[PDB]
RNA sequence: ACACCCAGCC
């Protein structure tokens, strides 16, 4: 029972025997995302103060923070907290995110 | 002087140009102007220890964009030109980079929503039918392709059997045209019944076995 | 993928179209003043000395593919195709998505070096954030 | 390619309600209880729109369209948006 | 210590010595470029704990909500009376449960151990 | 002085149709090239294909000068745009859209190891010695 | 047959 199962998987409901631990059950409020297109996120990020991979010298990557979207390195950003706050605001306001 | 030579007068003059990144709405507005000549103005102010840059949109075009400057020494940015006469020239080198951002913060998100809505117009998702479809597999006396093929077959008709000399004349033209041949193509060229072609070809021709594709006939009498 | 034995990483980087080692280490290494990672990547360059240009690197990649064959251009094309359509398809599939693949491979090697130096913890197969759940939707899509 | 060149494009997907075809060939709505009792499969027909074009050396292109071509049945999860319930 | 490349083919320089002058030459093993070294170092290895984590922590770690905060260790430079303390969790030591403190003031972030 | 509080404001112009195309160009920071030495140039499409969808191949000063090869930018200008403000005697900026982003890379001219002889010497997996002698035989 | 699940008791 890994620590990250808190709130996502029931810590009690497993079969006993040859399948113990391998078969699990969702927590009572667990929700599994059906996915979404990452396009609007990419358009917003490009419109924001983010610089793409091909438009940058490799020397600037070290100080800046990397941006991954769906596991794909898209570009870099120099102000991380501002971007994070803006993105969280957009997600909480049911905007394009 | 050559076709592939690159002219470097611009570099020798050390001409400095500005690279500006702008959003889609400004570019679309500028394009909609149909090249009238003017689309806006740019205001650069210099204080005792700071520099402010902005772009003022034309009031006519609509019916304040602050600018942020970035580092230049990271990469050497230049620009070249290619013309219809295949003459290459270098206009100059980029001396400063500019970033254009909208002054609006909350209301501009409405324009972003409209842009997203426009971008989602052509994307397609499956629809739902209230009633089962019955217009397909409709009964028909015969298929269109079948009747077309029978009409073609009855307009052209069967390939008529001819006298030995004239088919031999086609054979002569044939192995004058090309040394080796395939039985199907010979039938198509000669336009003769396959059994009659085999009968008139076996007398003079022989089949040579090949280890590459298939055994084939030889038009040479010897 | 689709190669039956290991390849040194610098050969793959060279095949992606970066000959000079300055370009290689400007992707794997982001901070110049960090001697430990440079020392740790010295063997990778030392092994790839014999390979010196893009096309010979492509030949290196292609000679160990599905079929040895006879001629050169065919497996140069094979190596180009397998590095264009089968190596990291999620970052690029188009014809000219080479710089992005180079940066991603550099990031992978950077993560490997960071783990080797101990600057990161090795990931866990169970951190349940590293696991995705294929529901009826994705599974039926896979069949369909 | 055989000279003519034939091109087929699949554009739009349609998917009707679950239905059942009796021996008579009469389609009727498959209610899930009926599927459970009669050992049927609770599936909905899948229809697709196809465009067929022909390229000829004489420039006589046709743009014929087969609308809502039946291409099989998809099983339908009960109480989903595409169920009768 | 110290890595730099030749200016001709931009490949890794390698050490070498000459008998005529007896001087270290960082020459490119690929091309035909040579240059005079200025450090007389080839391979420096560090076996014991010389990691110097004090210069390795990113100063932006202070603004992480999941880290503790304390007021008993004020910043040395800016004098702010709040700091964020955390351990290392790096290999090659597997010991030394010591605390590294980072100031939480903006436009600051002096790292200090104690 | 006047330069301390210099005031500048020029009119921007956007032509619709232009007979000559533009493209963004950017060398790497470490290339350290010079433009005075570029007396002659030859920018032709590569022969490796056997037209518009192929890379170029820069050849400077024939065989005497350096040669360069490069690729188009992977990204597309669907949302982004690049405009260049060309200096003119009348002073009005002329923003010009571009068509492609190009990045050539330096290449060194010297005797290069061939794939076949590379395979031949691959037997010396790590037993190889005297790195100069590898190229001396060839 | 066979295969695959599930389940019971240790
Ligand atoms: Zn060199
Ligand atoms: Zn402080």
């Amino acid at each position: 029972l890994h620590n990250t199962l808190w709130g996502m998987v029931c810590p009690a409901e497993t079969p006993e025997g040859h399948a113990v631990g391998l078969v699990k059950n969702l927590a009572l409020m667990a929700y599994i995302s059906v996915g979404s297109q990452p396009s609007p996120i990419l358009e917003f990020l490009e419109e924001w103060s983010m610089e793409n991979l091909e438009e940058i010298s490799p020397a600037a990557i070290a100080d800046a923070t990397k941006i991954f979207v769906n596991g794909c390195w898209v570009g870099i950003h120099k102000d991380p907290e501002q971007l994070m706050n803006t993105l969280r605001k957009l997600r909480r306001q049911m905007d394009i995110i | 002087a050559e076709r592939g030579e690159l002219d470097l007068t611009g570099a020798k003059q050390n001409t400095g140009v500005w690279l500006v990144k702008v959003p889609k709405y400004l570019s679309q507005q500028w394009a909609k102007a149909s090249g009238r000549g003017e689309v806006g103005k740019l205001r650069i102010a210099k204080t005792q220890g700071r520099t402010e840059v902005s772009f003022t949109l034309n009031e006519d075009l609509a019916n304040e964009h602050p600018f942020v400057l970035q580092s230049v020494g990271g990469q050497t940015l230049t620009v070249f030109t290619e013309s219809s006469s295949d003459k290459l020239s270098l206009e100059g080198i980029v001396v400063q980079r500019a970033e254009c951002r909208p002054a609006a913060s909350e209301n501009y998100m409405r324009l972003k929503r409209l842009q997203i809505e426009e971008s989602s117009k052509p994307v397609r998702l499956s629809q739902q039918l209230d009633k089962v479809v019955t217009t397909n597999y409709k009964p028909v006396a015969n298929h269109q392709y079948n009747i077309e093929y029978e009409r073609k077959k009855k307009e052209d008709g069967k390939r008529a059997r001819a006298d030995k000399q004239h088919v031999l004349d086609m054979l002569f033209s044939a192995f004058e045209k090309h040394q080796y041949y395939n039985l199907k193509d010979l039938v198509d060229i000669t336009k003769q019944p396959v059994v009659y072609l085999k009968e008139i070809l076996k007398e003079i021709g022989v089949q040579n076995v090949k280890g590459i594709h298939k055994n084939t006939w030889e038009l040479k009498p010897e | 993928p689709y190669i039956k034995q290991e390849v040194p990483i610098i050969i793959v980087f060279r095949a992606l179209g970066f000959v000079s080692d300055r370009d290689i280490l400007e992707h794997i290494i982001y901070d110049f003043e960090d001697p430990e990672m440079m020392e740790m990547v010295k063997p990778s360059l030392d092994e790839a000395f014999v390979i010196q240009e893009q096309n010979v690197a492509l030949n290196f990649i292609g000679s160990r593919g599905a079929k040895p064959g006879v001629t050169k251009e065919k497996r140069i094309k094979y190596a180009k195709e397998v590095l264009q359509k089968e190596m990291l398809p999620h970052v690029g599939v188009s014809d000219f998505c080479e710089t992005k693949k180079a940066y991603f491979l550099g990031y992978m090697v950077h993560r490997l070096l960071l783990a080797a130096l101990g600057r990161r913890e090795l990931d866990d197969r169970d951190h349940y954030g590293n696991k995705r759940l294929d529901l009826a939707g994705p599974l039926l899509a896979f069949l369909f | 390619q055989a000279p003519p060149r034939y091109l087929l494009k699949f554009e739009q997907i349609y998917l009707s309600k679950p239905t059942h075809w009796e021996r008579d060939g009469a389609p009727s709505p498959m209610m899930p209880n009926e599927a459970r009792l009669r050992n049927l499969t609770y599936s909905a027909p899948l229809y697709v729109d196809i465009t067929k074009t022909v390229i000829k050396e004489g420039e006589e292109q046709l743009q014929t369209q087969h609308q809502k071509t039946f291409i099989g049945k998809i099983p339908i999860m009960l109480r989903s948006t595409y169920c009768l319930l | 210590v110290g890595i730099r490349f030749c200016q001709e083919c931009n490949n890794m320089l390698y050490p070498k010595e000459d008998k005529e002058n007896r001087i270290l030459l960082y020459a490119c093993r690929n091309c035909d470029y040579q240059q005079e070294a200025d450090n007389s170092c080839i391979y420096v290895n560090k076996i014991t704990h010389e990691v110097d984590e004090l210069t390795q922590i990113i100063a932006d770690v202070s603004q992480d909500p999941t880290l503790p905060r304390t007021e008993d260790h004020p910043c040395q430079k800016c004098g702010h009376k709040e700091a964020v303390f955390f351990q290392s969790h790096s290999a090659r030591a597997e010991d030394a449960m010591r605390l590294y403190y980072v100031c939480t003031a903006p436009h600051c972030g002096h790292r200090w151990t104690e | 002085g006047p330069s301390s509080q210099n005031v500048t404001e020029y009119v921007v112009r956007v032509p619709k149709n232009t007979t000559k195309k533009y493209n963004i160009m950017a060398f790497n920071a470490a290339d350290k090239v010079n433009f005075a030495t570029w007396n002659q140039a030859r920018l032709e499409r590569d022969l490796s294909n056997k037209p518009e969808d192929q890379p170029w191949l820069l050849r400077v000063n024939g065989k005497s000068g350096r040669k360069f090869k490069g690729i188009k930018k992977g990204g597309v200008t669907e949302n982004t745009s690049y405009y260049i403000f060309t200096q003119c005697p009348d002073g009005a900026f002329e923003a010009f859209p571009v068509h492609n982003w190009y990045n050539f890379t330096p290449l060194a001219r010297h005797r290069t190891l061939t794939a076949e002889e590379a395979e031949e010497e691959w037997e010396r997996r790590n037993k190889v010695l005297n790195h100069f002698s590898i190229m001396q035989q060839r």
